RNA sequence: GGGCCACUUUUGGUAAGCAGAACUGGCGCUGCGGGAUGAACCGAACGCCGGGUUAAGGCGCCCGAUGCCGACGCUCAUCAG
RNA sequence: ACGUCGCUUUUUGAUCCUUCGAUGUCGGCUCUUCCUAUCAUUGUGAAGCAGAAUUCACCAAGCGUUGGAUUGUUCACCCA
RNA sequence: UACCAUCUGUGGGAUUAUGACUGAACGCCUCUAAGUCAGAAUCCCGCCCAGGCGGAACGAUACGGCAGCGCCGCGGAGCCUCGGUUGGCCUCGGAUAGCCGGUCCCCCGCCGGGGUCCGGUGCGGAGUGCCCUUCGUCCUGGGAAACGGGGCGCGGCCGGAGAGGCGGCCGCCCCCUCGCCCGUCACGCACCGCACGUUCGUGGGGAACCUGGCGCUAAACCAUUCGUAGACGACCUGCUU
């Protein structure tokens, strides 16, 4: 029962205008729009969790087709919230404009 | 929120609403904008409808079949707008470009359901009020657009069926304001608890 | 020279003491900089052109800032300056209505770039004094010479358009 | 410089009384009444008195382009009082050197025909603005008289008269004819 | 139209800056865009403060313009405004506003559940007022 | 560089994609203005061409160089017998132009125009219309067309009129009819409709949809040439008898 | 042992993305960030990488960054900028 | 008029940047499109515009701008 | 097949120059500043030509003895494949130098419509909002409920056309006194700190299999013809009464 996870949007990836570092992610998070208000998810752990066709092992249950990447968030990227987050493995590109799930691990509160 | 994001396109102007639609495109976010009869353009009508007739003149001589596809109903007028501001040569910006769906006028599936607002892309917002302002509805007709009639026609029976619907939701808000009156002593310990806590002034 | 909040500096610098002059008189000057670096650099250009002296020939006494003293009553800021354009140079006398003295020259060079076009390296105050009410001559600081001003606040544009950026309701302007 | 406050006051007669729907000035006389929407000029508009019933209008921190349609809605009014209380007289006159130019009334003063205009065949059918009663004098021997309330269409209506009998391809400084707006007066000397 | 004005003493609600949430009055007028602004009971000193920060209220002080802080002080406290002031509707619309922000989360259970029963009572009886209120047979 | 003699352009660029037309009937793709004063009429009719003929009449023209005098004009005859109204099909005017609403073809509709429905009537089972034909003749099958002569009624603004022509009464090879809609003009939409049905499975004649001595419109398709060249096409100027590769070009 | 470009100085020429000198830096021999694009301009020179911060330039959307309740003015252009 | 400020690339020069392991070179014929710096035609303003004729401007390139003698001619010139 | 014969060739709209109207700024004047008017071989559309990796309405939809197909079932057994997502908002028109909400006299078959009055307006009848709110059953008491809830119960009717693919109302039933708040009373894998859990969802799509019930029995192309058509394709036609 319950979300009890924050829902937040992959935009893309750290780049200027002609050049990109895919390992690290720009994340948009939804209700924070700014960047003293950011402070609260700025170590929160964050995943992206997505289906594929084989069978993969799952903890805590028999297997299933759900993989996640894992990942953290670092510090805030601009003034309009925009956190910026760093994950295991770099983000496949077809991820951008879908749900990363910010999950409210470690906290502060 | 993965519901769709509903605009009356009414009062708003014409690139301020289109950036703001092209980039919540990128962002997943289907985004459908009614109502194009009511877009305004700053800047006078007949300097807006001079840098239209200058777009229709840009043409491939060699074969016009083939050259720029002048689009004249309101709808997708705005549809192009927001197309030069999307990455629409990739598949990024070409499935995003697919979740815009834009209208002239309302139909039925829209409605009947509630319309946003962008406040930063309004007329009045935007503008100083000692400036002039073209109706995108209107510069289509004198461009080539053959419906602004039957959609006139159509809005006009659309806001009769909300006047209806309006006067029996608004004599539902006048029964609560009754019920409240008449159940008061058994929800004095309710109305009470909610006034504490920020509601219920 | 750049800008950003101006100060005003008390500068007193005087030629270095040769066997010509055992002590030369002592000069002072009132400078609107951003700071102590800059006053102490525009007051060896005025000082080169008024007398002929350079900085290595010279000191400076004294420099410090001068505060207003009185920051809470309302002044007309009579401003007689110097700048060129485009064409020649021109003299001119400006008017404002500030609080403190350094404020309303800070409020001369927001002016003269935005009706003018004349960059701070191109404009010389030369005096700045407190006008009363009665020897104001420009009608826009005259306006505001009623102890009845009365004015409402006619057409409120939102400020707040991205919070929220989408709602549902159209904004008022009335207020 | 925008100045802070320009207001003009407007006297009122007794024999109009005149409300407001914001910007919307409705005038009713006894000639009838008038209606014209303000909603294109940002100033506000006020009845004062309750006998003498004044009229004020402000401005409010206006530049010198705004400043200028304070009088002007000032203007506007003055001219719909005047329009009932009564109404605007065109007698406008026929000048011609050879040919003599028949005008005749069509359906209730609303359509005139300028017929023998310069010798030529062509009938000449303006239509008028609605409200305007063009008519045929009889003191004078051919002189147009249009009546109304409005002074912006009965105007308009004496120079759709005006405009259609131009002379073509010809020099005008000779060739004076057509019917030219001879006196602005009103109904009902005050 | 126009009935709260800017003039000598008019009562100002700050909505931004550093003293966002204080009444305050305005003493004198600084070049149409800047007021000398002076709040002598709820702790704002006198200073030069924008009309964009500022929103108007109902109430208005006598006093001279560019009087002193003690003469604006019991100018205040005759038709004493911070009783006045909360107990007007927008003076409440605040503070339950955040206290609304100040709810924890328990405190965010027991509203669940009174505004959930509250909204039987309610429900039941606009039925009520629409199926007995409907009791018509005349021609 | 310029040409140094002005001329013409050959041909129109407004008839052009000069291809073969995709249709053989005739596309109407304007009907007459309608407006409700007027009575309640066709707009439009089919008929064959027969061939042409010279006629001798005097003229009328006052003013002329032959007005009381005699002069041969050249007409052509064009068969036409009655169109038989087998349908009706009424339009709703949508912003995205006009869609069409509700059709309800009749009963009896004949073999010669359920020809038109087979691209092969040899091999068929004339089993067209056999399922639509039993609701004309039914209880629950009846009133849902007096629903949809209802909803038609009261959502379309243009009804129209299917009707085909009859093969058995002409002189050619083919017995498939020609199918149209012509629609109905002059009136509201509730009396057009309501007389529409009146003629349903009847006959109307060229001489009520056509009167004397009016001028039409004719909308056909041109005689066929085949593959041909500019100078046929374009009717260009040729090119002079020394050239080397040919002489029905165009040159530049 | 064919050079070329740029600031300033300078010769012939009406002028030239012309021809010829002086001084320094550059391109050629050299990629990178910005100028949309570009041998030379602006910043900065390069082993393979992780974190931080800047330069010149930017920060409605494309496209990273003002989704600041930025400050004060000027400007309406039926070829604006 | 004396002076003076520009545009243009339908003239001719100036330059030598591209092409010498090749980019077919004057004129005509033919054919399409574009430009306006408008000769005519549509709508107008001005005149030392009485009419007729002509002239100077303006929005304007929609539409048209021919048939020949001589010359390879582009140009030129006459006939109609 | 030929101006070498014959026939046909079209209507608006916004406006450019320009001429004006009302009319300030500049207490006079002024085509202009706000607001208007007339206006053309131009421009744009119609007429006309073509008809989108664009829609629509409708027709018929595969058998003579093993052969298919469509619809109505949560009717089943499970396989595979594509992925997304993690509660809903079911709607006044709009004004912005003003609005929203209640209301007395009056009138267009008792809704609507008006001018007084009464409140609200940094919108609180508020999207900065609102509605839902998910531990489970058992014991047991008090309140809200009694004009209640529930079901793919069937029939019955009405509203919705702009892309209606929907939204309400009903007569006979069916069990139910539980479900909503405050409490009593205890138990459930309590899996021994730990991840993809929580949904939409009985998802879309391609198969094949079993078991009921209800209906349906076609065309297209080739070949052959035709010549209103044509390089070839295509196109227009005909073929037991
Ligand atoms: C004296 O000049 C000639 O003979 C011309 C020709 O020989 C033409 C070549 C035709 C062939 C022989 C290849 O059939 C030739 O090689 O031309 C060059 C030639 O050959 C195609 C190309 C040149 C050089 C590059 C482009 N330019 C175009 C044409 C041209 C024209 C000239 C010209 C030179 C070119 C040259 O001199 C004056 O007029
Ligand atoms: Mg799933
Ligand atoms: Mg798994
Ligand atoms: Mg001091
Ligand atoms: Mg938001
Ligand atoms: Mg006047
Ligand atoms: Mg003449
Ligand atoms: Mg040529
Ligand atoms: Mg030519
Ligand atoms: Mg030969
Ligand atoms: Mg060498
Ligand atoms: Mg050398
Ligand atoms: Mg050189
Ligand atoms: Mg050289
Ligand atoms: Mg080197
Ligand atoms: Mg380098
Ligand atoms: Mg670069
Ligand atoms: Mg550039
Ligand atoms: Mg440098
Ligand atoms: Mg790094
Ligand atoms: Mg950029
Ligand atoms: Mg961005
Ligand atoms: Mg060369
Ligand atoms: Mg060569
Ligand atoms: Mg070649
Ligand atoms: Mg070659
Ligand atoms: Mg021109
Ligand atoms: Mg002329
Ligand atoms: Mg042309
Ligand atoms: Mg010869
Ligand atoms: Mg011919
Ligand atoms: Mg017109
Ligand atoms: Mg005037
Ligand atoms: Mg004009
Ligand atoms: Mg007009
Ligand atoms: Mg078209
Ligand atoms: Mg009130």
């Amino acid at each position: 029962s319950g979300r009890l996870w924050s829902k937040a949007i992959f935009a893309g990836y750290k780049r200027g205008l002609r050049n990109q570092r895919e390992h690290t992610a720009l994340l948009k998070i939804e209700g924070v729009y700014a960047r003293d208000e950011t402070e609260f998810y700025l170590g929160k752990r964050c995943a992206y969790v997505y289906k594929a066709k084989n069978n993969t092992v799952t903890p805590g249950g028999k297997p299933n087709k759900t993989r996640v990447i894992w990942g953290k968030v670092t510090r805030a990227h601009g003034n309009s919230g925009m956190v910026r987050a760093k994950f295991r493995s770099n983000l496949p590109a077809k991820a951008i404009g879908h749900r990363i799930r910010v999950m409210l691990y470690p906290s502060r509160i | 929120e993965v519901q769709v994001l509903v605009l009356d396109g009414r009062g708003h102007l014409l690139g301020r609403l289109a950036a703001i639609v092209a980039k919540q495109v990128l962002l997943g976010r289907k985004v459908v904008v009614v109502r194009c009869e009511g877009i305004n353009i700053s800047g006078n009508f007949y300097r807006n409808k001079l840098k239209y007739l200058a777009f229709l003149r840009k043409r491939m001589n060699t074969n016009p079949s083939r050259g720029p596809y002048h689009f004249r109903a309101p709808s997708r007028i705005f549809w192009r707008t927001v197309r030069g501001m999307l990455p629409h040569k990739t598949k990024r910006g070409q499935a995003a470009l697919d979740r815009l769906k834009v209208f002239d006028g309302i139909p039925p599936p829209y409605d009947k359901k509630k319309r946003m607002v962008v406040p930063a892309a309004l007329k009045v917002v935007r503008l100083k009020p000692t400036r002039k302002f073209a109706y995108l509805g209107r510069l289509a007709h004198e461009v080539g657009w053959k419906y602004q009639a039957v959609t006139a026609t159509l809005e006009e029976k659309r806001k009769e069926k909300a006047k209806i619907h309006y006067r029996k939701k608004k004599q539902l808000m006048r029964l609560r304001k009754q019920a409240e009156k008449n159940v008061e002593k058994k929800i004095d310990k309710y109305t009470e608890v909610l006034k504490t806590h920020g509601l219920l002034v | 020279k750049a800008s950003g909040t101006l100060r005003e500096y008390k500068v007193v610098g005087r030629c270095l003491p040769t066997p010509k002059c055992h002590t030369p008189p002592l000069y002072r000057m009132r400078i609107f900089a951003p700071n102590h670096v800059v006053a102490k650099s525009r007051f060896w250009y005025f000082v080169s052109q008024l007398k002929k002296m350079k900085k290595s020939s010279g000191e400076i006494v004294y420099c410090g800032q001068v505060f207003e003293k009185s920051p809470l009553r309302v002044k007309n800021f009579g401003i007689w300056l110097r700048y060129d354009s485009r064409s020649g140079t021109h003299n001119m006398y400006r008017e404002y209505r500030d609080l403190t003295t350094a404020g309303a020259v800070t409020q001369c060079y927001r002016d003269m770039g935005a009706r003018h076009r004349a960059r701070a390296h191109s404009i010389q105050i030369m005096k700045v004094e407190e006008i009363a009410a009665s020897k104001c001559r420009r009608p826009a600081v005259k306006q505001f010479h009623d102890s009845k001003i009365k004015f409402p606040l006619p057409h409120r544009v939102l400020r707040r358009q991205h919070k929220p950026r989408f709602t549902t309701k159209r904004p008022n302007t009335f207020f | 410089m925008k100045t802070i406050l320009s207001n003009q006051t407007v006297d009122i007669p007794e024999n109009v009384d005149i409300t407001l729907k914001g910007r919307t000035v409705i005038v009713k006389g006894p000639r009838g009444t008038l209606r014209r929407d303000f909603n294109h000029i940002n100033v506000e508009l006020s009845l004062l008195g309750k006998k003498k019933k004044r009229l004020r209008v402000d401005k409010w921190w206006g530049n010198r382009k705004e400043l200028a349609t304070v009088r002007t809605i000032c203007s506007h009014v003055q001219n719909m009082i005047k329009g009932v209380t009564l109404g605007f007289r065109y007698k406008m006159r026929s000048v011609y050197a050879h040919f003599p130019i028949n005008v005749v009334i069509q359906e209730n003063g609303s359509l005139v025909e300028i017929r023998n205009f310069l010798g030529e065949k062509y009938i000449r059918r303006v239509r008028m603005r609605p409200g305007v009663a063009c008519s045929v004098s009889q003191a004078q021997k051919d002189e147009l008289i249009l009546e109304g309330n409005d002074i912006e269409l009965v105007s308009n209506s004496a120079a759709l008269i005006q405009q259609a009998t131009t002379v073509k391809n010809k020099d005008i400084r000779k060739f004076l004819d057509g019917i030219y707006v001879s006196e602005k007066g009103t109904v009902q000397q005050a | 139209v126009f009935r709260r004005f800017v003039e000598v003493g008019r009562v100002a609600y700050v909505s931004f800056g550093p003293h966002a949430g204080k009444l305050v009055a305005i003493v004198d007028v600084i070049d149409q865009n800047r007021a000398l602004v002076d709040g002598p009971c709820t702790q704002v000193r006198r200073q030069a403060m924008p009309f964009k920060c500022m929103q108007l209220t109902d109430f208005i002080l006598k006093f001279p313009h560019s009087a002193h802080q003690k003469y604006v002080r019991q100018a205040w406290q005759k038709a004493d405004i911070n009783t006045k002031w909360a107990a007007t509707r927008w003076a409440k619309k605040i503070e339950a506003r955040e206290r609304k922000a100040k709810m924890t989360d328990f405190d965010r259970f027991k509203v669940m559940k009174a505004k959930k029963m509250r909204n039987r009572i309610i429900k039941n009886e606009v039925k009520k007022l629409q199926k007995a209120a409907l009791l018509k047979a005349s021609p | 560089s310029h040409r140094k003699f002005s001329a013409p352009r050959h041909g129109s660029l407004g008839f052009l994609p000069r291809k073969r037309s995709s249709r053989h009937r005739g596309k109407v793709k304007s009907f007459p203005k309608d407006d409700p004063s007027k009575p309640v009429h066709l707009t439009a009719f089919l008929g064959y061409k027969a061939g042409m003929t010279h006629i001798v009449r005097e003229v009328d023209r006052p003013g002329s160089k032959v007005n009381k005098k005699e002069v041969v004009e050249a007409v052509t005859i064009v068969e036409t017998p009655p169109m038989v109204v087998v349908g009706i099909v009424g339009y709703v005017e949508t912003p995205r132009g006009l869609r069409t609403f509700k059709t309800v073809f009749a009963e009896h509709i004949s073999d010669e125009c359920k020809r038109r429905f087979y691209k092969n009537w040899h091999k068929s089972k004339k089993k067209a219309f056999t399922k639509y034909c039993k609701k004309w003749q039914d209880e629950d099958g009846k009133k849902q067309l007096e629903k949809d002569f209802s909803s038609m009624k009261k959502y379309c603004q243009v009804i129209r009129v299917i009707a085909h022509t009859q093969m058995r009464l002409l002189p050619l090879r083919q017995k498939k009819a020609h199918l149209m809609e012509i629609q109905v003009n002059g009136g509201t939409v509730a009396e057009k409709l309501d007389w529409a049905r009146e003629r349903l499975e009847q006959q109307v004649p060229v001489n009520q949809v056509f009167g004397q001595d009016e001028m039409i419109d004719v909308i056909g398709v041109t005689k066929g040439k085949g593959y041909k060249g500019v100078t046929s096409r374009w009717h260009t100027k040729k090119l002079p008898r020394k050239t080397h590769r040919g002489l029905r070009k165009v040159a530049c």
